[PDB]
């Protein structure tokens, strides 16, 4: 129905064309570290 | 310095502040509703923006809430796959 | 020309055996059920090639066998005994942790005198006093020859105990609905031995209640009993029926007799208290040894090609089969009760290894003279009398199967002593 | 036995309704209904990523659940593919 | 319509997750003071642990 | 006849020369016995490969080994057995998968000798390769015995290495055996190093919801409260209430511990809750070292000298 998702970026276009800011950051469990996925 | 005097706190924690802490905390039940129940959860992105959409994201951003997806609704607007079903591992 | 089969030596048993239970839901899949002197026994009647996981060859409902919870609060699943009954007054006055037979025994009595039961027309199967090979119907003079101090002052203490609980409850004050369960007291101590000799522990699941118990169940208890088992019990609770599958990868051709195990990983003395039976093949059976002489166990390992960890020892085909056909579970048992010694890689001196062997097998000798009768004498009694009692019979293959493993053991060290300098 | 009753079991195995009662029994000794559907989606992905044209006789997890049940005892067509002979 | 779609939205994350919370209190449900007719006191019941 | 009466005096000597880590006296008894006609045995050849293991000798056992496979005799199990021990406690880990593939061929069993190898591996001070190795061997349908399945995941929590602890876990839970509560408490102790009390508040959840045998314990909440207590991410200090009365558990054997109170004194200290901070001191106090243990060596914030700065600010001078 739609066709990082196609509604993700279009929600986070929206909402960063009125100042704000979005992230995913998947946390892995099992080295700790953050990945922020665009 | 642990509550302010205007909160809404779960009922268990509560009880589990009151038997452990020794300050005075006062607490009465309060009967919530189908509008107003909805609005205050651990969430903001589907739970919460639904009804005023406004508001909900101006004090998450001010807050700088950070919501775990860990809801159904909330991954149906990102777009993963729902922990319902075929989807819950573990 | 027919077959030769180990199958093919009995006949084929009553159709009524499987007709009462074909017409409740139970099925057998893949078997054929097959009776001989020794009793009845499960044999396969198709090829089945090496799977790659289980199939079912059995499916007993819950409604056509017993159950007693292990736990304080008695919980029969298959509700047969009406509240009120006297009988759970007897059931309950017992030892929750010693005597869990003796409520088995009870239900079973009981089974026997309720309509529309399936075990008043199963009872019809079941053996009687005389083709019975427990040792609680045995005499004093079987228990004397059995040569063993030890299990015959238990077989004696348990009949005893047996009869006080008889003579404590049936008593002449009872009302009518128990006296005519057991009339007379060999009926209780037949209903113990069935119930000791068939009954079988398992947690099985309900509903939502998960519990164990202990149940006798029809069409399984024919089941043979083999240290290399070929089947196992399963419990499904989608439909409340117990299933006897297939191990997973066991090749099973025409003909092979369908075994379960009984008491994985115990001493062949329980055996002979509970089920009447003794096996010379058994891997955990145990001598103790007084001698302070230590063979080798890595070099006593690797030369009966015994290969794997303490608790499972296997004997490896692929690295010798003809050749090692002497490897059965008699050297693997010897194996895990010889005194044994190993201090990291250090290589066996062949001077001690063969100073120890001679001790060992003198210690043998001398404990093997402590019997006042020696093998062959045994073996020519045993087949002397043609139809002799079931306990007599026991007895003397109990006997036999001692006197045979010592020999075995004996002949073990022998080889041992004679193929450690290649 | 009765007598007239060829018709609706030739009507059984030919309509597809073999596979209706498979599903069932198989979903008789699985606890959870979805690990199951997990496991068979696993087990076509590895079957179909081997052999891509050889997925079975027409699709893979119809060759699964054949494979499933022909290792209980239970003759199964492949992949319940039965064509008609009758057809001109 | 609007009914079902609040009350579908206020509860939307409780999923099945624990087999045993552990918990160790129950309702009590008595036919002489909660359900006057045996009918709702059946209807309780059924399916409950 | 008299063979085995030669072979008795030929093999004796031999073993008794190997068991004192002679190799030379070893190999010209092997010269002598091979001048003599008989051709020289597997039994014979396991002296000459130990005495070049008890003297760390590889190379010379890797010779031994070449010498004994090249007149068509496949070697014993033991012989095999000490040579992946010694290629284990030297910290050679490639050289082992050799040996162990050449016993494959034979048609031997792995798993004793991969056991072996694993342990040998990791007291020899080499945790990656046998970590390693382990995930090798395990995918191969080759089960471990609980003792390592303990003592690789107490390691590799002890260095740090999370991920391979989680996987061995994960491996141990689908061969069989389900995680106690040691494990879940080596496991939260990496955790609760990492930043974000959620990675722990997870397990605790995971630990307090469930079967009886992965129950929490004083540790377990230790680690918990040290986990939501040391962040840097929100307030987190209804949290730590939360849990304290959760942990209020007397029949489950869940008794505080000095750990437990310095934490605790260090979080009330922190969020400017002195009223309770005494309340804990003073039961920190009732045990012996508890203020060595609140100091924890000045890592973190020196909670001792925070809380005596706490006491000082009030006025409440009677507590200094």
């Amino acid at each position: 129905k739609s066709d990082a998702p196609e509604s993700f970026r279009l929600l986070v276009r929206e909402l960063r064309s009125l100042a704000l800011e979005l992230n995913h950051f998947l946390v892995s469990e099992k080295n700790f570290q953050i990945n922020r996925k665009e | 310095n642990v509550f302010s005097p205007g909160e809404l706190i779960g009922l268990l924690r509560a009880e589990r502040m009151g038997r452990a802490l020794e300050e005075a905390i006062c607490y009465r039940v309060v009967l919530l509703g189908i509008t107003r129940a909805s609005l205050n959860t651990q969430s903001f992105i589907s739970e919460a923006s639904f009804q005023e959409t406004a508001r909900v994201l101006a004090k998450a951003a001010l807050r700088g809430r950070i919501d775990w997806l860990k809801g159904l609704k909330e991954n149906v607007v990102l777009g993963g796959v729902i922990p319902v079903g075929t989807g819950f591992k573990g | 020309q027919p077959h030769d089969t180990p199958a093919s030596q009995l006949e084929l048993a009553d159709p009524d055996f499987y007709k009462i239970g074909y017409v409740r839901s139970f099925r057998a899949y893949g078997i054929e059920f097959r009776e001989g002197p020794d009793g009845y026994g499960v044999f396969a009647s198709r090829d089945v090639e090496p799977l790659r996981r289980a199939r079912v060859i059995m499916e007993i409902p819950l409604e056509l066998m017993l159950t007693i919870s292990k736990k304080l609060p008695w919980m029969f699943f298959p509700d047969i005994i009406p509240v009120g009954h006297p009988i759970f007054d007897i059931i309950n006055s017992t030892n929750p942790e010693t005597d869990s037979d003796l409520r088995l025994a009870c239900l079973l009595l009981y089974a026997f005198d309720c309509k529309d039961n399936f075990w008043q027309l199963y009872g019809d199967f079941l053996p009687s006093d005389d083709e019975c090979t427990s040792f609680l119907l045995a005499t004093e003079e079987d228990l004397l020859e059995l040569q063993d101090e030890k299990l015959a002052s238990t077989m004696r203490e348990q009949q005893q105990r047996a009869l006080e609980f008889w003579e404590k409850n049936w008593h002449s004050a009872v009302p009518l609905k128990i006296k005519r369960l057991a009339r007379d007291p060999e009926r209780f101590i037949w209903a113990m031995c069935i119930a000791q000799s068939r009954s079988i522990n398992l947690q099985m699941r309900i509903g939502a209640l998960v519990q164990d118990a202990n149940l006798l169940v029809p069409y399984a208890d024919m089941m043979n009993h083999s240290f290399q088992p070929n089947c196992f019990f399963h419990w499904r609770f989608k439909d409340r029926m117990l299933e006897v599958m297939i191990n997973a990868g066991q090749r099973i051709r025409k003909g092979d007799e369908m075994t379960v195990d009984y008491m994985a990983g115990q001493k062949n003395n329980f055996f002979m208290q509970r089920y009447g039976f003794s096996s010379p093949v058994n891997p955990w059976d145990v001598i103790h040894f007084t001698g302070d002489a230590k063979i080798h166990l890595d070099t006593f390992l690797s030369v009966f090609n015994i290969s794997g960890l303490p608790g499972e020892y296997y004997h490896n085909s692929r690295l010798s089969n003809d050749g090692d056909s002497f490897v059965d579970g008699a050297i693997i048992a010897a194996a895990r009760t010889l005194p044994t010694w190993s201090d990291g890689d250090l290589p066996p001196i062949p001077s001690l290894e063969r100073k120890a062997v001679k001790e060992l097998q003198e210690e043998c000798h001398q404990m093997l003279a402590e019997f006042p009768t020696t093998s062959d004498e045994d073996q020519k009694i045993l087949d002397s009398m043609p139809d002799c009692r079931r306990t007599l019979e026991a007895a003397i293959k109990y006997r036999l199967h001692r006197k045979l493993l010592i020999e075995k053991v004996i002949q073990a060290l022998d080889i041992y002593q004679d193929r450690i300098l290649f | 036995r009765i007598p007239f009753l060829e018709e609706q079991v030739r009507k059984i195995r030919d309509g597809g309704k073999l596979l209706t009662m498979d599903i069932h029994r198989l979903l008789l000794n699985e606890d959870n209904r979805f690990d199951f559907v997990n496991e068979i989606a696993a087990e076509a992905k590895q079957y179909v990523e081997n052999n891509r044209d050889e997925y079975g006789a027409k699709k893979a997890i119809l060759h699964v659940l054949s494979n499933r049940m022909n290792d209980a005892g239970v003759y199964r067509a492949e992949a319940y593919m039965e064509s008609d002979p009758f057809k001109p | 319509g609007y009914l079902t779609r609040r009350l579908v939205e206020v509860v939307q994350h409780i999923v099945v997750r624990r087999t045993d919370c552990g918990t160790a209190r129950g309702i009590s449900v008595s036919p002489r003071n909660g359900m006057m007719p045996e009918r709702i006191f059946i209807q309780t019941l059924i399916g409950r642990v | 006849g008299t063979e085995k009466v030669l072979r008795l005096v030929f093999m004796e000597e031999l073993m008794e020369r190997a068991r004192n880590a002679d190799s030379k006296g070893v190999s010209q008894v092997i010269y002598d016995m091979i001048a003599a006609g008989l051709s020289p045995g597997p039994r014979s050849f396991h002296g000459f490969v130990v005495s070049h293991v008890l003297n760390r000798d590889n190379d010379g056992a890797m010779h031994a080994l070449r010498r004994e496979l090249s007149e068509g005799l496949r070697p014993l199990h033991e012989t095999f057995l000490a040579l992946v021990r010694l290629f284990g406690a030297k910290g050679l880990a490639t050289r082992g998968l050799e040996i162990l593939a050449a016993m494959e061929k034979l048609k031997y069993d792995i798993r004793q000798a991969w056991l072996v190898l694993v342990e040998e591996l990791v007291r020899s001070n080499h945790l990656e390769d046998a970590n390693k190795v382990f995930l090798k061997g395990a995918e191969g349908g080759l089960r471990a015995t609980d003792e390592i399945y303990d003592l690789l995941i107490e390691q590799d929590c002890k260095v740090g290495d999370h991920s391979n602890a989680l996987t061995i876990a994960y491996e141990m839970e689908a061969a069989g055996r389900m995680a106690t509560t040691f494990h879940f408490n080596c496991l939260l102790s990496v955790q609760a190093t990492c930043g974000i009390p959620e990675i722990a508040f997870a397990t605790f959840e995971n630990m307090e919801y469930g079967e009886d045998h992965m129950k929490p314990d004083t540790e377990t909440y230790n680690w918990v409260i040290q986990a939501y207590t040391r962040a840097e991410s929100y307030d987190r200090v209804q949290d730590v209430a939360e849990l304290l009365g959760m942990m209020v558990e007397d029949h489950k054997r869940v008794q505080p511990n000095v750990r437990t109170y310095a934490l605790l004194v260090e979080c009330f200290t922190k969020y400017c809750v002195v009223r309770e901070a005494i309340r804990h001191f003073r039961g920190l106090k009732n045990f012996e070292g508890g203020t060595q243990v609140l100091y924890n060596d000045g890592k973190y914030g020196d909670p001792l000298s925070l809380y005596l700065r706490a006491l000082c600010r009030e006025g409440r001078i009677v507590e200094l």
